[PDB]
């Protein structure tokens, strides 16, 4: 253990499960479940066989608006989806045990194909997924079929779409939540490129899964980029432990003492559970009688005020059952936090900085979105590291109807592939037990 | 039990800022809008009419059992699935009651369900359309928040907040939705919000004094009360700007300790 | 009977079949009209604003002219012009045929009109619509609508810059304003607009003509930004909303990413470039540009415009500048759309071709591809031969191979429909006249005809695709000329065999038969004469700011 | 003594301090001649070239001026104008400026003289070096060199084309021809030649300037590569070489990758773009592309002649086109270059330092910089307070934040000499103005202010930088108006304090002292009123390829 | 200096970059550390390491080198093995003909 720091670990219905856990037991480099998170995010492709089958009938080929006349194939692929499977497999399959696997979801319209781990081993990257389930289902359909010579291209446009004119899988019927790296942002940026409607989808929208699924994504993307590195490594733990999966049942009181209350009532909730726990101490008071605060713990802190972050966005999105909401609570939660007390708000201001972006480009006419088509590889919401994406999937889930870009709209198909892998539909439950069974081994 | 203190300050601005933080602070009446002549200003229904919904009542909806979630009581607006509305104010910096960002920290800490945006020519509040009628009355225009001479109720063309004032003391609107009546010497709409001409003039009253502006006021101005007046708000300031400079380099005790 | 006699006839003095002729007897550079025009021009207007600096020297490296130099004719028109005049930099009509296509974005309207009839509870008819498009004709080119104290364009830079709206219901065109309405029943003859229709649907889309001086100050990648910004302050304005709420967002995202459709796609790493640049244009799409099929019947004339438009394009504008630069690639164009050579062997291979199989009447084999591919190739080869001026007017190698294959590849087509089975005809003609003349293009010619039998029809990742698909950023086709054009003129005969009113996207084909255009779409080769004696009148320009003349 | 009272006068016909005014009394759009002056144009393009479909309509959106509409007066001239001949569209100066920054490339000649030397034995002489200049200055605008049957440019259309040569070896420098030199010892005052000459060593570069005609039809990155092609041409040409042998590869490689240095790098992602574009180009390069640092000692009128040029580069052209549209951000931009607003504050904030501290004699400390940035802040927004028709002048918040930041900025660096230490100022003066007014800019203006103390010291990978090196690609800087501009003349300030002759790059502010460029970048404000009156005389027209007007 | 970070890094990591970056911002924390350098110059430790990032999304005028390119120079999907220089291969091999030969092969055929 590099640190002495314990944390009570209590599930989604605010029930105890462990005291004392040391707090590297939830660590992206400690944890079993978050290793085997990372493992089935990089190999696990969504297959949309109804979609193939549309494109090949219709000639709906390379993207939006496309047709093209005389290229169409009319083939009962979803009929033959169990025939497809099959061969699918023992194309990818490396030793007759292996973690290859595949599931027909929907009566056979989309397919969950999880690529042998040992492939993506020995690849440098992630989109071996997507490629190499692209060729094993061109190969399957062509050999089921008996498929001319002259029509395989065709084939190969209504899976993967305008590719390689395209550098990404522009039209095409495979899907990853995973963006393309030609895609990213910034360096290291692989683990935040997910939309908020994906991690809403493949929750089932329960909304404290969808706040450690994202948390856990985002801080994980932290050690990736270098930013959880050495002095910052303890900031972004906590960040975490508190913010993302309810250490201490934090984000569960801070709700509960504020179920009829305000943003500014959780402010005071905040304030008074650091001052409880020796977060924070009185520094001085000044002419008025105004006290100016200070962190007993910087880092701890921080992560107090995440959580309070999170517990704002319930309460105040909750009350309106509508996520628009959310841009404005990140924003004035902070902004409230800081001229209460005179303490640095969450993520040292890029929390507010990050909701001021935020709100301006889901209100304006320049670019952006609803809330739930934004990511943490987004050139507006960016900026905070890793503490302002778990809050904007709670509004997400609090949400009753509002939102055009919803997420039956944008994420209909990873949301019904994805939700099929445990880890990813109850992150929370999945990760308290691996940190419960590495304790002691750290 | 933690007192919250709301906001730092010595000046009795940031005692006017304090006062509207504080959910106990009973803010006076001054004025009666009647609920009819206020729908009718806001533009986007007619009195009596249905209100329209953006989703079915959430009783009626079968949603899965989720216990953080539902620990929330959802506002009236909400659970009837009530489409969301606005209302916007121009703020005139010539010592307006109200200011853009003293009403968005106003705001969350009074109100409940807030979606609140911060320009420097305009304050907007989109909420369920039943519950912003209710606090619009109540809250924004029957009480000294509101100042029908310096503040404005526009949702485009918002152009005045930073204007000289007219021969009246009224603040500039290039669609005139607001007029000044010689005769009782009361300031009355003309046309909605969004510059719709309206069958009935709406009187919202008669302006304050500038005496009575410049006690209550929340900006601060060198022919006001100026901010270099305020050494305890300047202090406060430059603790936030030094504590997120540390925390931004090396976020340790030992940084904040030895520069802080 | 040969296409071609004419040209030559008008080009050389000698009979087209002799055999020998006289050089270094015509003054070099002084036999041409506009070199003379560039020296003079080069001591004048040029000289007094270079300080004393040289330019333009005849005299420093080769000396031009020891040869006869040939004016061309552009291919089935009368119009004879210089060499010069069909550079993209000297050539206004070449230069707006790009800014037309760069400044066009389409955007559909269905996702914009839900948000305001759901979300916002503001009804939508054909009078609001009506409204909304006077409004976007002021707010596109620069007008301000909403706030006080704006500045704006000035109407006289920007005369070129329209917003059009096209539908495939029928009920609704009916109720539309005629002067921004993109009419598809008169544009069209009846069963290709009864096939556009069918392809769209009931749908209703925006096309958007930012002004040609936006694209020229700035990139093909501000196009679909400048369009989405405009039509978010045109919603504002037309239905009294919020200037500035939460439901503005998906406006602004429906018009730069759920329902947007531009010319080209970004390019990535050393491409690196925005949307709407050339090399983002799949062929289908160039296809789709080019209006031809509206007015003409013709499979082969259709086709071999789709050449002409893709050879200016790709070669002269794509890969002679934004790929490289200097002098260009001027000529390595012309010969696919000038001295009627092409059409010769075009008309050949189609004759050919519906003598022995019938048009759009044989499903693809490698047996149907050889046979015409071979003979094509064999009949192009056999004129260069047969006609030494033929031989001295398609001087370099790479001119000669792009325009045997080219007939080649659209012959197949005209048999088969399918433009994967023409493509594989174009490597054959390649890899035959390579053993034919001991010869093909320049050093790096045929990297992309070498890797071309085995790709043309592959289901692998990176080289799978319907010609339609490919484009310039398609791997092996990334780097050289005498080709892009050339796979365009494939792709449209594919079409064309079949008399399918579009190639790959119905929306395109309907922006581009905008009468409003500047570049007449339907027939660019005359077009290019137009330009090249300096009759066309282009957009852009900035005489109402500059100091007068 | 303010500053700025001259400009009130002229703009204001009341007391500039009184509080009270009258409105709704100037007849709309009709009070202004540029207004006027539209409606007029509209009505004839209308009818001539628009085939009666209507575009520029006062009469549909909001009724301008309402209040009275203001001139501007470009800072340190007595030029007064009207603010639609600010836009860029309409402004001929401020489109040249972007184009000569533009066309712009810079290549090293050591490589390609050890090339020559070393691997081909071919001898590199002072008088093969002129034989060289003369050769490239006839190839870069279009001219043929090598082969046989080539077209070429019209030399009217490429006169603004030029490629220079400059050297840090006085003793080559002395030998070359003067008519091809960028003579440092000449342009720039003694310490200044000295410090640059010592930075670049006894290197010598080329610089090319690129046909401005050239980046209008294609984009930025057309410039390496047409600058690279022709390099090659005349090294072929100059020397005799094979035209096309192993060793030109090697000049390939130096002119493309190795030796050259272009104004700006590629973008990624969503701003995917080609280099030299003007989000690739760093805070501390924009820097040195202005040249008021060669003609004035003042350290104050040295930095706002770069924040004038970054206000028009990153607001106007950048963000209000590239990466948005339509009728723009002008007057966000103006706010930073006109009325003397922005130069009374930062010289207030010069003399308060001047007195407290000294020019360049403080370690940065917290202390130092929250003393700087309060001071300057108070006093500048206490100038709006005392002026209302100064508030009215600067009537958008986000215009006021960006000013009194900018004066609180450079201030903190006139102390310190380090640019972080002066952003990190910007940064307090922001949260500072928020508290003052309750208000600061637009919606989302503030997202890298909130951000900005965290990250101004931050030695995280993609939060860390020194000023010079961030630019409008550096993640919180990417999307909004009012800082970018701003940041550029920050950073000038950190070297205008310590009498530095460059911030970043030497290579790019000898290539910008050229006296052949068309736009002068020596006095930016002054090139600005010139291009708003149409007294500017630009590059890139086509008057010669067009139908006579 | 060979800095080989732990493996357990790369497997929790979506792609490969993170080598550099962590190795980048531990070297940056060690010289601060070693030299207590100023907390206004930590930048310019930034800049000599990593370069002008991330004005530009790649190592520009860095210090820190890998085999492997950037993934925003990888041309095609699946790339990233692709992007070694020969040169690369060449003197990792000391020059050895049929070394040079496996280690491209071995490279090239995974990829
Ligand atoms: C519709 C928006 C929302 C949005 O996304 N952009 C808008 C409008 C947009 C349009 C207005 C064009 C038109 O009228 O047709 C343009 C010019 C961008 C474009 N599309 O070309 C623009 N704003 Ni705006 N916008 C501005 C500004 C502003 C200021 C105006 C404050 C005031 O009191 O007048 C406020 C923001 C704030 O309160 O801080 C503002 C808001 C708004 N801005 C509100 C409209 C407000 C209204 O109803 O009047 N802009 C400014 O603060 C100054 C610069 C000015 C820009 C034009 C220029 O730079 O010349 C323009 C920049
Ligand atoms: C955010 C992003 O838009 P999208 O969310 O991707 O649609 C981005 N625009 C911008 O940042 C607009 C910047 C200029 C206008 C606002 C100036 S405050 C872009 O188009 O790439
Ligand atoms: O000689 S090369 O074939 O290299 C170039 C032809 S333009
Ligand atoms: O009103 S907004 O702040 O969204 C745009 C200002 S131009
Ligand atoms: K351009
Ligand atoms: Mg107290």
């Amino acid at each position: 253990v590099k640190y002495e720091d314990k944390i009570s670990l209590y599930d989604a219905k605010g029930n105890l499960v462990e005291d004392g856990v040391p707090l590297e037991a939830i660590s992206p480099l400690y944890n079993p479940t978050i290793k085997a998170m990372v493992k089935n995010i990089k190999r696990t492709v969504a297959v949309n066989l109804a979609g193939i089958e549309n494109s090949l009938k219709t000639g709906a080929i390379g993207g939006k608006g496309c047709k093209v006349p005389g290229r169409t194939l009319d083939l009962p692929i979803v009929e033959n989806a169990e025939a497809i499977m099959d061969e699918v497999e023992k194309i990818l399959r490396i030793t007759p045990d292996d973690d290859t696997q595949l599931r027909a979801i929907n009566d056979g319209k989309q397919l969950v194909v999880q690529v042998p781990s040992k492939r993506l081993e020995v690849a440098a990257e992630y989109s071996v997924s997507m490629l190499n389930t692209a060729m094993a289902l061109k190969e399957a359909i062509i050999k089921t079929f008996d498929v001319d010579l002259f029509d395989g291209s065709t084939i190969h446009a209504a899976i993967v779409g305008r590719y390689p004119q395209v550098m990404d899988y522009m039209g095409g019927n495979i899907a990853s939540l995973l963006g393309a790296p030609s895609n990213m942002e910034g360096l290291g940026y692989a683990l935040r490129n997910i939309m908020v409607n994906h991690y809403v989808a493949t929750t089932k929208k329960n909304l404290m899964n969808a706040v450690a699924f994202a948390s856990i994504m985002e801080q994980t993307a932290m050690f990736e980029m270098g930013d959880a590195i050495g002095s910052f490594e303890r900031m972004h733990l906590l960040g975490l432990a508190y913010q993302g999966l309810n250490s201490d049942n934090l984000v569960i009181d801070l709700v509960k003492a504020n179920s009829k209350g305000t943003v500014g009532t959780v402010v005071a909730s905040v304030v008074e559970r650091a001052l409880e726990d020796k977060v924070i101490v009185e520094d001085k008071s000044l002419e008025s009688g105004f006290t100016m605060y200070k962190p007993a713990d910087v880092a701890k802190w921080n992560a107090y005020a995440a959580a309070g972050l999170v517990a704002a966005v319930i309460v105040n999105c909750g009350a309106a059952r509508a996520a628009q909401n959310v841009a404005s609570t990140i924003l004035y939660y902070n902004d409230i936090l800081e001229y209460e007390t005179g303490l640095p708000g969450t993520d040292f201001g890029r929390a507010e900085g990050t909701a001021v972006g935020f709100s301006f480009f889901s209100h304006s006419i320049y670019g952006g979105g609803g809330p739930g088509i934004f990511t943490g590889n987004h050139v507006v919401t960016r900026h905070s590291k890793g503490f302002a994406i778990p809050p904007v999937c709670a509004a997400m889930c609090a949400d009753a109807g509002t939102q055009m870009f919803s997420p039956e709209k944008t994420s209909a198909l990873v949301g019904a592939v994805y939700s099929a892998i445990d880890e990813f539909r109850e992150p929370l439950k999945y990760v308290i037990e691996g940190a419960l069974e590495v304790k002691d081994k750290i | 039990a933690y007192k919250p203190q709301f906001y730092p300050g010595a000046t009795k601005i940031a005692q006017n800022r304090r006062d509207h933080l504080n959910p106990d602070f009973e803010l006076e009446k001054l004025r009666e809008i009647p609920d009819e002549e206020l729908v009718k200003v806001m533009g986007h229904r007619q009195p009596g009419e249905d209100y329209k919904t953006v989703h079915p009542p959430l009783e009626e909806m079968d949603l899965p059992e989720d216990y953080v979630r539902d620990l929330v009581e959802p506002i009236s607006g909400a659970k009837e699935g009530h489409r969301i509305r606005y209302i916007q104010f121009a703020d005139s910096m010539y010592f307006a009651p109200a200011q853009p960002y003293d009403r968005a920290r106003m705001y969350m800490w009074r109100f409940r369900g807030v979606d609140t945006g911060s320009l420097s020519g305009r304050q907007v509040i989109e909420m369920r359309e039943s519950n912003l009628e209710e606090i619009s009355k109540n809250v924004l225009m029957d009480t000294s928040l509101f100042d029908p001479a310096r503040i404005g109720m526009r949702g485009a063309t918002v152009h005045g907040h930073s204007l000289r004032l007219d021969e009246n003391g009224l603040m500039f609107d290039a669609l005139q939705r607001y007029v000044y009546d010689e005769k009782t010497g009361h300031v009355v709409y003309v046309k909605d919000q969004v510059g719709r001409p309206l069958d009935e003039p709406v009187d919202v009253g008669e302006p304050l004094p500038e005496e009575k502006l410049r006690e209550i006021t929340t900006i601060y101005r060198k022919d006001g009360v100026p901010m270099r007046d305020d050494e305890e708000l300047l202090t406060v300031v430059k603790r936030i700007h030094r504590a997120r400079t540390l925390g931004g380099y090396m976020p340790v005790n030992e940084v904040f300790d030895k520069l802080l | 009977k040969k296409l071609f006699l004419k040209a030559l006839k008008e080009k050389f003095e000698e009979d087209p079949k002799e055999k020998y002729t006289k050089f270094y007897t015509f003054g070099g550079w002084q036999q041409s009209a506009r070199k003379r025009e560039f020296v003079e021009a080069n001591e004048k207007i040029v000289a007094e604003k270079r300080g004393g600096i040289p330019m333009y020297n005849p005299d420093i490296g080769v000396p031009l002219g020891q040869r006869k130099l040939m004016p061309y004719k552009l291919s089935g028109t009368d119009y004879i012009v210089e060499g010069d005049d069909l550079h993209f930099m000297n050539n206004a009509a070449i230069q707006q045929m790009w800014d037309d296509i760069r400044r066009t974005v389409i955007v559909g309207m269905d996702t914009g009109h839900a948000v305001l009839e759901k979300r916002l509870g503001v009804e939508v008819t054909p009078e609001t619509i009506n409204e909304y498009m006077a409004t976007i004709n002021h707010s596109l080119p620069g007008g301000a609508v909403v706030q006080e104290h704006m500045v704006e364009v000035h109407p006289s830079l920007a005369w070129d810059c329209y917003a059009k709206i096209f539908t495939g219901d029928d009920e609704l065109a009916d109720e539309l304003d005629k002067k921004y309405l993109i009419d598809i029943n008169k544009l069209f003859p009846e069963e290709q607009a009864e096939q556009l229709k069918a392809a769209i649907g009931k749908k209703t889309y925006q096309v958007s003509r930012v002004p040609t001086l936006v694209g020229r100050v700035c990139d093909g990648g501000t196009i679909a930004r400048w369009s989405a910004m405009q039509i978010g302050m045109s919603f504002i304005t037309a239905y009294k909303l919020c200037a500035g709420e939460a439901a503005i967002a998906d406006f602004s995202y429906a018009a730069k990413h759920a329902d947007v459709v531009g010319v080209g796609t970004a390019l990535p790493a050393r491409r690196s470039r925005g949307a709407n640049e050339p090399g983002g244009i799949p062929f289908g799409v160039l296809c789709d540009i080019v209006q031809t099929t509206r007015i003409s019947d013709d499979p082969v004339e259709q086709s071999l415009e789709v050449v002409a438009v893709g050879a200016m394009l790709y070669d002269q504008v794509w890969l002679g500048s934004y790929m490289s630069g200097g002098v260009g690639f001027t000529q390595y164009a012309t010969a696919a759309y000038t001295d009627d050579i092409l059409d010769d062997f075009a008309y050949y291979g189609y004759e050919y071709v519906e003598k022995k199989y019938g048009i759009n009447s044989t499903k693809p084999t490698m047996d149907v591809v050889e046979d015409i591919a071979t003979e094509v190739t064999l009949y192009s080869l056999e004129q260069y031969d047969e006609f030494p001026t033929l031989l001295e007017d398609h001087f370099g190698g790479s001119q000669r191979a792009a325009v045997a294959a080219a007939a080649s590849g659209i012959s197949v087509c005209m048999a088969t429909g399918n433009s994967n089975a023409g493509v594989n005809g174009w490597y054959l003609s390649q890899i035959m006249h390579k053993e034919y003349h001991s010869r093909l293009g320049f050093y790096g010619y045929d990297l992309q005809d070498q890797c071309g039998a085995s790709n043309s029809l592959s289901i692998r990742n990176d080289e799978a695709s319907p010609l339609e698909l490919r484009g310039p950023n398609y791997p092996n086709y990334a780097m050289n000329v005498g080709h892009q054009g050339e796979y365009a003129g494939i792709t449209q005969a594919a079409h064309s065999a079949r008399k399918d009113a579009f190639a790959m996207n119905p929306l395109i084909k309907i922006a581009f038969a905008d009468p409003s255009l500047v570049f007449d779409f339907a027939r660019p080769r005359k077009e290019c004469a137009r330009g090249a004696l300096r009759e066309f009148e282009a957009a852009g320009e900035r005489d109402v700011i500059l100091p007068a003349k």
